[PDB]
């Protein structure tokens, strides 16, 4: 698509391998923010999008939150709060004709900025002057799309780059897309480490009485810890109760004395752990 | 140096056609928008028409039905095809390219660089 | 296809209270036997809710704003609500949004629909008459999903728009009430989330004629504002919201969301501070004297040649830029480097004419 | 447009040479890995050999006695000087390049673009 | 330690990069302490063919 024509793809209900597209040598620009690159696989997602489009070459810098520019203000606005990934390549080989590619166009005028993820694909005629259009070009009147002329005799900078921005939700819904590890059995009553759709944890896993609303998949105590939390393979609820912890006392005599310690479990019965209670 | 030449003005029979030109050097049009204006002895410059670089046309609305403007980018040169020419069609015609880019202030016309304009005159003969 | 309505009856619209309604869950977790404070775009308590009536001659579908967000209250019998318009001029220039429940699916487009005056369903007495818009050109989004949907039924919706995202929240309930809002509280249950990515600032209830001219079913409903403000919201030890505090609506809840709590015991508690807003800005500034001679530079009797081209200084004077720029008798003003209008605004060194 | 085409396939004798060429047009060998591919009637594609771009060969273990794989950059042109053809050399002739760079789809045979491939038959006459 | 790099992958010198330099050729510590020294070399490592 153009750039202020952006096209948007519901990515949902399929497993993503992301180390198939970072570790790929074809994408000159490769920017995440929020997440780690490395650590995509190990995420599982909600409300995935793509927005694809094309744009000119020293214009990727403006593909990033906080951004100024002619495409960042008047075509793609990206949020401060942005969590994704900013994917480009150069495309010169496709893009370009000998003549000029003319079939790419961007929003050079705009009468106020974009709000975030806005998409503005109205065509009147813009007033750069005192005089009123009304709809009709004339001086300082002018249609606001104007087109990119790519050429492949252009310098690296004028040529054309195709952008792919990934657009997650982190771990606030029930998710759709996950990476490709494999789900192990599930292991209830023992303290295990556990993975629930990229939360990670250590616990142990029991049958919970609480009902969870269809929208809601995990609780927070008042520590805003996950206190509960729903298999994403059978639709039961856990209770994750933490690990047992418990202080540990060293009772001794002075050195001097002796080397003979008793230790104390504080808040622990002695059937998990000369035995006291 | 920037620097826009016109050609092909003269005397015209009425009902005639007449073929303009804006042979321009010193830049190209893949890149930039072109227009045309008239002036009138007795009126101010009145906006003809515009040529974008993807080869997109605007007219103006009381003037479509008789004008035409089209490039040669390979002889990087404008053209405009008048037909019909009547006596307030008589005017000095200025070819000028559009400045969508920095402007320093107002402009009451919006170009950065203009023509010296060839004169055409509608009479008996 | 359009139809004008002209046999309408003139009525201004009603209004009424809202009471405890238009809470609604801020996210997807689940929480048990809290209190959380949380700030949002939420409907407030007691506020003026509008009230449209559809009764036989009454068919109220106005141009209402949209504004940061919008509850929608429908006191339904027999199925005359359809579906709402959102957009900005409601034509082909702008992309607009259009939600339908007609007889057999809820469908969602965002197109450049070029709409009725009247948008409107029809029921024949079976459902065989739609006219909302006369053309559909570019469509981006569409989404076909299963049906949403004396007074019986009370049909709750909050639309929120942040980000290219709408947000939709949905609450059905069983009532058996007559003519006005029923006072309770009901937390409304999230219901869809729309990647549309479009300005709304106007909306449309779309409602059915009922055809056998036109009549009006009987139907009822309420619009309401959303603002940004902080609710104290309780979860019972079931999850459910079961209680709700406005924490600007009077100085008692006010004292519960500063103590995070319920229940006030009795004493004295500073819970807030009173401010005075200002009212106008007042710019004192001395007195605009020495002038810079720029009349004795335009308006000078003999100009020089220009090899010989004559050159002053202006300094130590303040320069009225105003009176230049807004003369007619110069026929040209070229400016590099500054703004005309922003030369009053600057402050200048080694000035020469 | 990246297009592969072979040419050169034929009749030829048992225990005799035969030429092939993979004329490439649409990229050039300077940058990419290309490999050589059999497909014989009853079995499956069969790896014959790889050129790099330094000049590196690797071929099929089973098959190094009887191939030559050479680049002809002036002409951007790959060679596969086959020898000693006998009756289980009836093949038709791949030459596709491999997507080091990326994999789009889990491919099993690691190639992006394909060759229509030529017929070379081996037989009495 | 000195080697030669493609022109745009002097960007994956330095320490947290990642790239095909940075995870297959040549690693540096997130704790480094020293300089990284880079240069044309088109008249020195580059021939006709
Ligand atoms: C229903 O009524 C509306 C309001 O009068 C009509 O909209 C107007 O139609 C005329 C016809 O050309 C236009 O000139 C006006 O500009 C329209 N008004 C607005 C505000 O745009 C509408 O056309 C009527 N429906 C039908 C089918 O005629
Ligand atoms: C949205 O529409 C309103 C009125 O139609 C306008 O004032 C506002 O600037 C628009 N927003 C954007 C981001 O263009
Ligand atoms: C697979 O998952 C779905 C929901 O995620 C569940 O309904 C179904 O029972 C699961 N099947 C198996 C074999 O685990
Ligand atoms: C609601 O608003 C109307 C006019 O906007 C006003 O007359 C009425 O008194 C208001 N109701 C309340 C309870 O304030
Ligand atoms: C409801 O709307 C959908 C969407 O256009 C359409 O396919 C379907 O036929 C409609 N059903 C009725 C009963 O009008
Ligand atoms: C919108 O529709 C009109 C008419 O169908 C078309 O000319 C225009 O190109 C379209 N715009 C986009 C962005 O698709
Ligand atoms: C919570 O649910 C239980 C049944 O699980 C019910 O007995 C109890 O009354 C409910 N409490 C509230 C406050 O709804
Ligand atoms: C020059 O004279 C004209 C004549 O009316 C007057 O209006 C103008 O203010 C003078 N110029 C200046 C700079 O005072
Ligand atoms: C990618 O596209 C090209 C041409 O569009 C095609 O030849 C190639 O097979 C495609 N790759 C995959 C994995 O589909």
């Amino acid at each position: 698509a153009s750039v202020y024509a952006w096209n948007r793809k519901r990515i949902s209900n399929c497993v993503a391998d992301y180390s198939v597209l970072y570790n790929s040598a074809s994408f000159s620009t490769f920017k995440c923010y929020g997440v780690s690159p490395t650590k995509l696989n190990d995420l599982c997602f909600t409300n995935v999008y793509a927005d694809s489009f094309v744009i000119r070459g020293d214009e990727v810098r403006q593909i990033a939150p906080g951004q100024t520019g002619k495409i960042a203000d008047y075509n793609y606005k990206l949020p401060d709060d942005f969590t994704g990934c900013v994917i480009a390549w150069n495309s010169n080989n496709l893009d370009s004709k000998v003549g000029g590619n003319y079939n790419y166009l961007y929003r050079l005028f705009r009468k106020s900025n974009l709000k975030p993820f806005e998409r503005d694909i109205s065509t009147e005629i813009y007033q750069a002057g005192s005089t009123p259009c009304n709809g009709v070009e004339g001086f300082n009147c002018y249609f606001p799309l104007q087109s990119y002329g790519f050429q492949p005799t252009y310098g690296v900078g004028y040529q054309p780059y195709r952008v792919v921005v990934l657009s997650f939700e982190l771990l606030h819904a029930p998710a759709t897309v996950c990476g490709p590890k494999k789900s192990t059995n599930l292991v209830k009553n023992k303290c295990v480490n556990f993975n629930f759709n990229g939360l990670t944890g250590t616990g142990v896993l029991t049958e919970s009485n609480k009902k969870f609303l269809p929208f809601q998949q995990f609780g927070r105590d008042i520590a805003d810890t996950t206190d509960a939390v729903r298999d994403p393979q059978t639709l039961e609820i856990l209770d994750i109760t933490p690990c047992s912890f418990g202080g540990v006392s060293v009772i001794t005599p002075g050195t001097n004395t002796s080397n003979q310690v008793a230790v104390l479990y504080q808040d622990v019965n002695c059937t998990e752990v000369n035995v006291f209670q | 140096e920037v620097q826009l030449v016109e050609s092909g003005g003269g005397l015209v029979q009425p009902g005639g056609s007449l073929r303009l030109s804006c042979a321009a050097s010193g830049f190209t049009f893949d890149d930039y928008a072109m227009s045309w204006v008239r002036q009138a002895p007795g009126k101010g410059l009145e906006w003809i028409g515009r040529m974008y670089n993807n080869g997109r046309t605007s007219y103006n609305p009381s003037l479509k039905s008789l004008v035409t403007i089209s490039r040669d980018n390979s002889k990087n040169t404008l053209y405009l095809q008048m037909n019909s020419l009547r006596a307030e069609d008589t005017a000095t015609y200025y070819c000028a390219r559009d400045n969508l880019g920095y402007r320093p202030s107002e402009n009451l016309y919006g170009m950065d660089v203009w023509g010296q304009g060839t004169t055409v005159t509608v009479s008996s003969s | 296809q359009c139809v004008n309505l002209t046999t309408r009856t003139q009525l201004p619209p009603a209004y009424t209270n809202s009471f405890t309604r238009g809470v609604y869950y801020p996210d997807k977790v689940f929480r048990s036997s809290v209190l959380h404070s949380t700030q949002d775009l939420f409907l407030p308590f007691f506020s003026n809710v509008t009230w449209f009536h559809a009764i036989h001659k009454r068919f109220d579908n106005p141009v209402l704003p949209f504004n940061d967000g919008v509850y929608f209250a429908s006191t339904e019998k027999s199925n005359i609500i359809r579906g709402w318009i959102f957009g900005t001029t409601l034509d082909s220039k702008t992309q607009s949004l259009l939600i339908v429940n007609n007889a057999t699916n809820v469908v969602i487009k965002v197109c450049e629909f070029q709409f009725c005056n009247d948008p409107f369903l029809g029921v024949y007495y079976m459902e065989s008459e739609f006219r909302v818009y006369s053309s559909a050109n570019n469509c981006t989004f569409e989404y076909v999903s299963q049906p949403f949907l004396n007074f019986k039924n009370l049909r709750e919706f909050v639309f929120k728009n942040i980000d290219g995202y709408f947000k939709i929240y949905s609450k059905h309930t069983p009532i058996n009430l007559v003519r006005d809002l029923p006072q309770g509280f009901s937390a409304l249950e999230p219901l869809v989330d729309l990647p549309i990515g479009i300005n709304i600032t106007r909306f449309q209830t779309l409602l059915a004629l009922h055809r056998s001219g036109w009549t009006a079913g009987a139907a009822a409903y309420y619009v309401g504002y959303l603002q940004p403000r902080t609710f104290l919201l309780k979860y019972n030890e079931n999850g459910t919201i079961t209680d709700a505090v406005d924490c600007a609506l009077d100085p008692l809840s006010e004292t519960k969301c500063t103590l995070k709590s319920f229940t006030v015991e009795k004493g004295i508690y500073q819970t807030s501070n009173f401010r005075v807003q200002p009212t106008e800005s007042i710019v004192r500034f001395p007195n605009i004297t020495n002038l810079c001679p720029f009349g004795e530079v335009f308006n000078a009797t003999r100009f020089a040649s220009v090899y010989a081209w004559n050159r002053k200084r202006i300094s130590n004077c303040v320069a009225d830029y105003s009176v230049l720029y807004n003369s007619a008798s110069f026929s040209t003003f070229k400016c590099y480097g500054v703004s005309p209008t922003k030369l009053n605004d600057l402050c200048f060194t080694n000035v020469y004419a």
